[PDB]
């Protein structure tokens, strides 16, 4: 995660694609409804 | 997150819900954690009663000054306590 | 399939983290997305209502449908000239179809959404970086009017064009507490005049079942013990991180998404032509920019030797 | 690059729920405890906890 | 750079121009150097034919809507080629 | 919102004026970490405000 | 005084050698960071970050 | 700083005031301070007469278009002189 080639697939409409962000998911404090999560950045983002 | 609605022409204090009731924190210790009013908050026209947690009306309600300037006739408010810490909201709307 | 039949589908209402004052509240106009791959500027924007359609569905390019604030929860419908879009200053609006919209702003670091006077009136922010973008080697504000002819991607102003679909799901329950009553320590269910609803309650074993008039639950005593929720709702909605889901969540339909990215021309700069003072194996360039530019050399021998600058002033 | 795609939960009144495993780009899942959420109608189950 | 005069109440295509025999730019050729519209472009009105370079008319014209917008009641189109780029403009005007 | 100086005028009507006064207004936040907005999913601290 | 609500920041990750650690840190807006030694000698940093 | 007030319907010069005489500085010595008009001043309908120090009225007043740029209806005008350097104010008004 976080670098060039953090997500692959063999051609852009298959139906395979493997990939590895460090997503992870936290527990609600306020108590409407929602999920939260945080994240890593775009390894394409920071090559360019 | 809570809505009630109340009434045109009331008459000072009829009646508009129960927070603590709905919320479910229970009567009989609230009165420790700190139950409390938040400073950003409190239209002039209704009132707390830290005790028994039921909703008042402070002084009688005109439709015309209310939505005069925010069209979508609303009113907010807050409320907070401690031990540990919480904020909650509530919308009350006037009806015709 | 990907349809285009808009009577089976029905807007909604989500959660918006920075409403009109501060708090957070429930709005009819929720910001799921923002996109600005564009090469001037446009961005693409998708909200919870329902654009360039009548209050049933049927199409007319003046107006636009919405949820309620209010009793009895249906759909309601009002103008397009209420809607207004800005991050520093007003944009300009350029296309609209569906949950989609198309706008041109000034540079900035939100992005915010608003109906304008009238019953019902919002808004919702968002953040987001928006900054100014130019194409070639060369700076500029404005593009000029002599200059070279290069190639651009840019997002179409056509709505009939596509880049994708997107999922539609059956709509879960919604229990309203207003359907709920309670009269010395028995309870009841109040159903609005003449509609099938559905309870479920436990105060003991499990119960379910559905009702037509005021109806007494045997066995429970207070009003926390049920809850109740009207059971007639096909009507199409989206995979919204907002709402809760049936107990059967498969797909039953795709829409467009509008607005194409396609292939055109632009005109940029050109700069003022240098002089050049000669001396034994060498050069020196007399240079003149009035903007940020660039220079780039290299050898034609084994060995590159290659530089990069971008250049200001004299 | 690329989207990130949050579905919407599921919840189970008084029950009990575990995860299964598919087989979707990067898949994570996670259960809660007691909970009690509301929407704008108001509170959306009949156990409290 | 170009002006056409259109008559209030078309009826779906009569006649408005002649796009390439004003420009000189001949017929026969055009077909293959990328004849087209600009996506920056094309009010719903008008419609191009990439063939034999005349202008349509798409749907009748409606003075109260065309020009509740931009008072001076104009309208804006653009056109390019390839082999080698360029880039035309023509402004149509509604009458009364 | 951030600025350089702060104005009151009376708007149309019989006796319109203003008057400017300099002073310098920026944005502060609370804590060990920089915001825009107040987020939805977070801790909670202390903090003085002025009552309305 | 009242309550206020502040964000929570993204987990690191660790890398352990011989007598030593490595963080991989993530900010999209600057933040804080404060290490001290728990023996005779306190050795304090201090530091804003951004980026990764 | 100063103040004084015309009535309306003046004809081409009757009278205002006398700056001279109500600041003190004396006449047959401000002929060389360098008595003049400011340029970021002087509205088109009145006059100053360097030598005796009177304010004249130069066209006929019209408070229709005089203040329906400035809804207060008053005037702005500023003097300076040399050999030290000054700087004054004057405000007329328009009556009814």
């Amino acid at each position: 995660p976080g670098a060039f080639g953090d997500i692959q697939a063999s051609s852009l409409d298959a139906t395979d694609i493997v990939a590895r962000t460090d997503i992870r998911l936290l527990k609600p404090s306020v108590k409407n409804i929602h999920v939260p999560y945080t994240q890593a950045v775009s390894g394409y983002e920071m090559w360019k | 997150q809570l809505h009630y609605t109340v009434q045109e022409e009331q008459e000072h204090g009829t009646f508009v819900g129960n927070i603590a009731e709905d919320l479910g924190l229970d009567i009989t210790k609230l009165s420790a954690r700190g139950f409390q009013t938040v400073p950003n908050s409190r239209t002039p026209y209704l009132d707390l009663n830290l005790e028994t947690g039921v909703l008042y009306v402070n002084e009688k309600i005109d439709r015309e000054q209310i939505c005069k300037q925010s069209p979508s006739c609303v009113l907010h408010l807050e409320v907070f306590l401690e031990n540990p810490l919480e904020l909650f909201q509530v919308e009350i709307e006037v009806l015709d | 399939s990907i349809t285009d039949d808009f009577t089976l589908t029905s807007p909604y209402l989500g959660f918006c983290p920075y409403c009109r004052h501060s708090t957070p509240c429930f709005s009819p106009i929720k910001i799921e997305n923002v996109w600005d791959e564009s090469d001037d500027g446009s961005i693409r924007i998708q909200v919870s209502a329902q654009f360039g359609y009548n209050q049933a569905g049927t199409a007319d390019v003046t107006k636009f449908r919405y949820m309620s604030f209010d009793h009895d929860h249906d759909i309601k419908e009002d103008s397009m000239e209420k809607i207004a879009i800005s991050t520093s200053g007003p944009c300009r609006r350029l296309g609209h179809k569906g949950y989609f919209l198309l706008a041109q702003c000034p540079p900035g670091d939100s992005v915010t959404v608003s109906i304008t006077s009238g019953a019902s009136e919002n808004s919702c922010t968002v953040e987001k970086k928006i900054r100014r973008k130019f194409v070639g080697r060369e700076e500029y504000l404005f593009p000029p009017v002599h200059g070279k002819l290069v190639k651009c991607h840019v997002y179409d102003h056509l709505k009939e064009t596509s880049a994708g679909y997107i999922t539609m799901h059956r709509p879960g329950p919604h229990a309203y507490k207003s359907y709920l009553e309670e009269a010395s320590g028995e309870v009841y269910i109040k159903p609005p005049s003449g509609k099938n609803v559905t309870y479920e309650c436990k105060c003991g074993d499990y119960s379910t079942g559905i009702v037509s008039t005021r109806t007494k639950m045997n066995g429970c005593t207070k009003a926390k013990q049920c809850i109740a929720y009207k059971s007639d709702q096909t009507k199409w909605v989206f995979n919204s991180p907002d709402l809760i889901r049936h107990t059967d969540h498969s797909v039953q339909g795709k829409l467009h998404i509008p607005f194409r990215l396609t292939p055109t021309v632009c005109p940029v700069p050109l700069a003022h032509t240098p002089t050049v003072t000669k001396w034994f194996k060498g050069i020196t360039l007399h240079l003149t920019a009035m903007r940020p530019t660039l220079l780039t050399t290299r050898k034609l021998g084994l060995r590159a030797d290659a530089t990069a600058e971008w250049i200001t002033g004299s | 690059k690329f989207h990130t795609v949050i579905p919407s939960p599921q919840v189970k009144c008084c029950g009990s729920l575990e995860c299964k495993a598919s087989s979707k780009a990067d898949y994570t899942c996670r259960v809660f405890g007691g909970v009690y959420p509301f929407m704008w109608g108001g509170a959306q189950c009949f156990c409290d906890s």
